[PDB]
RNA sequence: UGAAACUCAAAGGAAUUGACGGGGGCCCGCACAAGCGGUGGAGCAUGUGGUUUAAUUCGAAGCAACGCGAAGAACCUUACCAGGCCUUGACAUGCUAGGGAACCCGGGUGAAAGCCUGGGGUGCCCCGCGAGGGGAGCCCUAGCACAGGUGCUGCAUGGCCGUCGUCAGCUCGUGCCGUGAGGUGUUGGGUUAAGUCCCGCAACGAGCGCAACCCCCGCCGUUAGUUGCCAGCGGUUCGGCCGGGCACUCUAACGGGACUGCCCGCGAAAGCGGGAGGAAGGAGGGGACGACGUCUGGUCAGCAUGGCCCUUACGGCCUGGGCGACACACGUGCUACAAUGCCCACUACAAAGCGAUGCCACCCGGCAACGGGGAGCUAAUCGCAAAAAGGUGGGCCCAGUUCGGAUUGGGGUCUGCAACCCGACCCCAUGAAGCCGGAAUCGCUAGUAAUCGCGGAUCAGCCAUGCCGCGGUGAAUACG
RNA sequence: UAGCGCCGGCCAACUCCGUGCCAGCAGCCGCGGUAAUACGGAGGGCGCGAGCGUUACCCGGAUUCACUGGGCGUAAAGGG
C-alpha cells in the first residue's frame, strides 16, 4: 500500500513548482504522478520493456514529463541534465531502488560529480544505517565513508515492512543527501585513499595496524613504513578502525601519499 | 435496442452545432466539402494534443477554427511554431485565411470524446477492458458529473466471440431532453480486429 | 466505391451525359442528395454528428 | 429366514433459482366479434422463384425477404458477357540511370480505348566570365518499395438497422427474514395507457424504463406591418389597382391557458358518476422518443476492419450486348367490369412545396406533343398552377355498350453523341379479357376508413401505376 | 562418496521446449486435440538424506458398530 507515504516522500525531497526532478525504476508511477503534481519537468529512466504502457498510460495526462529508455549506469547523465532541465534551478533525485543495483546507482551518480541539489532515495534499513553512521556504531564502513565523503547524508525516514501489498522481508528507510559543495578532506590520492578505506575495513575484528599491512602487495614492504606512519599521525594502528573518522584517514593518508606516492 | 444519437437528439436545444455557417444551395456544398477536409485534417494532426472539438464559422469569405485541447502546450511549442506552421498549411488547404484558435478545456475528465479516447488508448494498450472501464466511470465521477457510463463493443481480448462489457454509475436519463448529456466516440484499431467505447456523461440539468 | 471509379466520375466523360454524381464521403453513386454531395448514410451520420449547420430533426 | 463373488463413486432427503407442461387463474392489443372497403377472378406495372442464355452481376428468405438495397439500368451507372488494348498502372508517398524538363499542335491506325509518330518547343532560379550552366520549377522513360481488388468468410468484428415491442418490464443500496443457496422490496385488493397511483404489508428508497421536459395542430394576448391584409374614408380604367390605414385575416417571436383547478353526490384513499365555467375536461389530437436483453437476426456490395487469396489480371481503360429473356408459379399495386354512372361545355373553393445550365407569363404557327419571338422573377412580389371530385346545362338509355382501353398498324414531337434490343409524350385507325371474382385472406375505432386531386427527392429524359408529404368531400359499427 | 522422491488441489516446491485424447500420468478429483505449472526432457525449487521411494498387512483419521460416543415421519431403519 503507498497511499501517503509518497506524498511524505516528495515532501522531504522539497520540490516546488520550479524544481525538476530526476525518477529512476518508475514501474507504473507512483511517486511520478505526485511530483507531476507538485514539480516542475520530469525525467525518467524506466528499462522495463513491459511496463511502458502501463507508465505511458499513467502519465497520458501530464505535459512535464520525458521518459527516457536508457538504463542509468550506462548513460552518462550529464547531456541529460544539461538537454532535459536547461531553465530549472536544482535538480533533485527521487526513486525506490530495486535492491541489488542500489549502492552502485549511487555510487555511480555520485562519483560522475552532477550538479544535482541532492537525492531523495527509498532503499532497505539494512544498507540506511550502513551509509549513516559515526565511530563505534557496528555499521560504519566503506560504503559510510564513500557517501559521508561525496555528500552530507542523514535517514529520514523509516517506513517498516508491514506496508507494502505483498509482505516484503526487510524494513525500509528513506534516505535524504544533501549533496556537498566541496569535498570534506583534501586527498591527492583518492584512489588508494579508498583502497586504504576498504583495508581498514576487510576485517573488522582485528587491529588497524594488521588491517593495513596485511591488505596491500606492499604491505610486506612496507610493514615499518606503516607503523611509523600510524604512530607519527597520533592516530595509531592498534585501534580497530570503526573507531576512527574522516578527519584521522585524511591525516593518515596524507601521511601515506606524501612520503610513498 | 438501437438508440439513437444523443447529441442528434438534442441540437435545438441543450447542444449546438460544431459548424455555425450560412450558405444558399448554390455554396452550401463546397463550403461542407472544404468544411469536411478541415476537420479531418486537424483529426488527423492534433491527435496527441488532446482534442475534444473542432469549430467552424464563417463571416465574409473568413473562417474561424476553433478547437478545444486538453493540453495547449502541445498545440503551440516554442513560440507558437507549431500553431503558426498550422495555420499556414490550413490557409494552403483553403484560400480563406483561416483565423485559429485553441482553447484548453477545464477538468479533461468532463469531455465525453476524451475519456472514449483514453479507454480506447489503454484498450490498444492491451489492458483489461472490464477494470479499465470500472476506473474510466469512476474517474468521471469523481470531477461532478451527476452521471457517466461508458460502453466497450465487442471482440474483447482476442477471445474468438465478441460481447459487450457494460458499466454506468449515477443518473444517465437518455430519454430526457434537458439532460445535457456529453457523448463521445472512440475507435481502437487492434491487432484482432476493432473496438467502439462510447462513452455518456451527465453533466447537470437543462 | 472501387477507387478507379471514383477517380473516373472526376473527369469529363466525353459528354455531358455521361458523368454523374457520387457522394464526396463514401464515393457511393446510389442514393446522393444535390444539396449536400452526400449520400443518405453520410448525411443521416453528419447530421447527427450535429456538422450540417441549421439541420436538426423533424416532428410536425 | 437370507448371503457372496463382482461392479460404480456415487445412490439419496428437503428446499432455492430458472426452463417446461396435450396444468390453472386474471389482464391486454382491429386478435376475434359488430361494421366498411378490398386481395384471391381479368388486363397491365413491378419484385421474385424457376427456366433460358455468352451473360441474364449480386445480396434480402415466415411474421421480421418478395413497388426490398435501387430517392430514376438506352451509353455512363455496372460490379456480368463477347471482343480491342495497358501493365509503378485510373489513384497516393517515395527511391534510384541519363534523355529534360513544363505547354501548345498536327496525321496514320479506328468501333472507341490504345499504339506509331511529325511539328512551334513554355522558360528561367542563380543571371560566376554569363554560353553552357552545375539548380530547386515542372515533364516524360526505364529499373523497385508500392497501387489496386463490388475477390471469400456478417459464423473473427466496428458502426448502423430490423424484431419481440412503446410491450412494461430489468435491477441496485441499506435494513429485515433464513444455517445456507436465496427471499423481501417487485407478493395481495383496487385502479390505470403504464412497476401509473392508493391501501395493506419488514421494508424504505434509488437507477435504467412509463410519464413529463421538445415539436406540430386547436383559443387569446402582446411586439412587427412588406412582397401579406382591406372594416371606415378620399380617389377610382372596376383591379386592393391609387392615396391611405394596418383595424381584420396572415406571417414569425415571446407568453398566457387545462392542473380533477371549482361546486354536487360517493369511496378509507387512488379515484368514479353528473354540473358550471371554458376554444379545449380528465392522456385534448398527432410526432420525435424504442429498458436489461432475444434472435450465431441484416449488411465485408455505403464506410471502416482482423484473417485468407489474385497481383500481364480475380487490377485498369474502350465498343457492343445483358441486368428488359419466358412453357410457367407466387407477392405488392394501378385501371375496370358501369347509371350513386360515362362523355362534353361553363363556373367555383385548398394546402404544402419548387425554381436562375432554372420557373418560364403573353403572342404567333400546328388539332396537338411542341416550335419561334418574348417579358417577369435568386422569390409573402414573378412563375410552376389547370386543383379534381363538386355545382350548373346538354348528351347517352342497359347494349360487352358514348362501359373498359389491352394489343397492333400508321404519322409526329422532345431529351440525348446516340430512343433497334430498351424512353416518354401527341394524333388517326384498331377496340381485346373483363357482367363484382371458389377455398382462403388483408386494412381500419374519426377528420379515421373510402374516394378526389396537388407537390417533392432522385433526374438530360424516363419506363413513378412506386416512395415521402399536402390538402378537398367525408360513412358504418363496436352488445361482448 | 551424494543420492532419492516430489513441484494442478489435497501438500512444502514454476518456467521453457517436445507431443496434440497420441505417447502417456493417476491415491482421489481427474489431466492429455497446438499457449499442458497434471505426460516426456531441461533449468530452477522443495522434503529427507546413507539413504529415499514403491507394494503388502495392522491401528488412526472412521462419532463409519457410536460403553465413553449414532440413529429409525419423508435420507437406509418401527415388527400387519
Ligand atoms: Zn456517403
Amino acid at each position: 500500500i503507498d497511499t501517503n507515504i509518497l506524498n511524505r516522500i516528495v515532501d522531504h525531497a522539497e520540490v516546488t513548482e520550479k524544481t525538476g526532478v530526476i525518477e529512476i525504476g518508475p514501474g507504473i508511477g507512483a511517486l511520478t504522478e505526485q511530483l507531476a503534481k507538485r514539480a516542475k519537468k520530469v525525467v525518467a529512466f524506466e528499462i522495463d520493456q513491459r511496463l511502458l504502457p502501463i507508465l505511458k498510460d499513467t502519465l497520458s495526462p501530464y505535459e512535464n514529463v520525458t521518459v527516457i529508455h536508457q538504463d542509468v549506469l550506462k548513460a552518462d547523465v550529464k547531456s541529460v541534465i544539461e538537454e532535459q532541465f536547461q531553465d530549472c534551478d536544482e535538480i533533485m533525485v527521487v526513486a525506490n531502488l530495486p535492491y541489488y543495483v542500489t549502492t552502485p546507482i549511487i555510487m555511480k551518480l555520485l562519483e560522475e560529480h552532477l550538479p544535482l541539489k541532492g537525492i531523495v532515495v527509498m532503499l532497505q534499513k539494512e544498507v540506511a544505517e550502513r551509509m549513516a553512521a559515526d565511530p563505534s556504531s557496528k555499521e560504519y564502513g566503506s560504503l559510510s565513508i564513500a557517501v559521508q565523503f561525496y555528500t552530507e547524508a542523514k535517514t529520514v525516514m523509516i517506513v517498516p515492512k508491514t506496508v507494502f501489498v505483498p509482505q516484503p522481508n526487510v524494513d525500509s528507510a528513506v534516505i535524504r543527501l544533501i549533496l556537498r559543495d566541496g569535498p570534506a578532506v583534501d586527498v591527492e590520492n583518492e584512489s588508494f585513499f579508498f583502497q586504504l578505506i576498504k583495508a581498514s575495513f576487510a576485517q573488522r575484528r582485528k587491529t588497524l595496524l594488521n588491517n593495513l599491512v596485511n591488505n596491500l602487495p606492499e604491505g610486506k614492504a612496507q610493514k615499518s613504513t606503516i607503523e611509523q606512519v600510524l604512530e607519527e599521525t597520533n592516530i595509531d594502528g592498534k585501534r580497530r578502525g570503526e573507531s576512527l573518522s574522516i578527519e584521522e584517514f585524511a591525516a593518515l593518508s596524507n601521511g601515506l601519499y606524501k612520503a610513498l606516492f | 435496442g438501437n438508440k439513437i444519437h444523443p447529441i442528434g437528439f438534442r441540437l435545438g436545444i441543450t447542444r449546438d452545432w460544431e459548424s455555425r455557417w450560412y450558405a444558399g444551395k448554390k455554396q452550401y456544398r463546397h463550403l461542407l466539402l472544404e468544411d469536411q477536409r478541415i476537420r479531418g485534417l486537424l483529426e488527423k494532426e492534433l491527435y496527441s494534443a488532446g482534442l475534444a472539438r473542432v469549430d467552424i464559422e464563417r463571416a465574409a469569405d473568413n473562417v474561424a477554427v476553433t478547437v478545444h485541447v486538453a493540453k495547449p502546450g502541445v498545440v503551440i511549442g516554442r513560440g507558437g511554431e507549431r500553431i503558426r506552421v498550422l495555420r499556414e498549411e490550413l490557409a494552403k488547404l483553403t484560400g480563406k485565411n483561416v483565423a485559429l484558435n485553441v482553447q484548453e478545456v477545464q477538468n479533461p475528465n468532463l469531455s465525453a470524446p476524451l475519456v472514449a479516447q483514453r479507454v480506447a488508448e489503454q484498450i490498444e494498450r492491451r489492458f483489461a477492458v472490464r477494470r479499465a472501464i470500472k476506473q474510466a466511470v469512476q474517474r468521471v465521477m469523481e470531477s461532478g458529473a451527476k452521471g457517466a457510463k461508458v460502453i466497450v463493443s465487442g471482440r474483447i481480448g482476442g477471445a474468438e466471440q465478441a460481447r459487450t462489457e457494460w458499466a454506468a454509475q449515477g443518473r444517465v436519463p437518455l430519454h430526457t431532453l434537458r439532460a445535457n448529456i456529453d457523448y463521445g466516440f472512440a475507435l481502437a484499431r487492434t491487432t484482432y480486429g476493432v473496438l467502439g467505447v462510447k462513452a455518456y456523461i451527465f453533466l447537470g440539468e437543462v | 466505391a472501387r477507387k478507379a471509379l471514383i477517380e473516373k466520375a472526376k473527369r469529363t466523360p466525353k459528354f455531358k451525359v455521361r458523368a454523374y454524381t457520387r457522394c464526396v464521403r463514401c464515393g457511393r453513386a446510389r442514393s446522393v442528395y444535390r444539396f449536400f454531395g452526400l449520400c443518405r448514410i453520410c448525411l443521416r451520420e453528419l447530421a447527427h454528428k450535429g456538422q450540417l449547420p441549421g439541420v436538426r430533426k423533424a416532428s410536425w
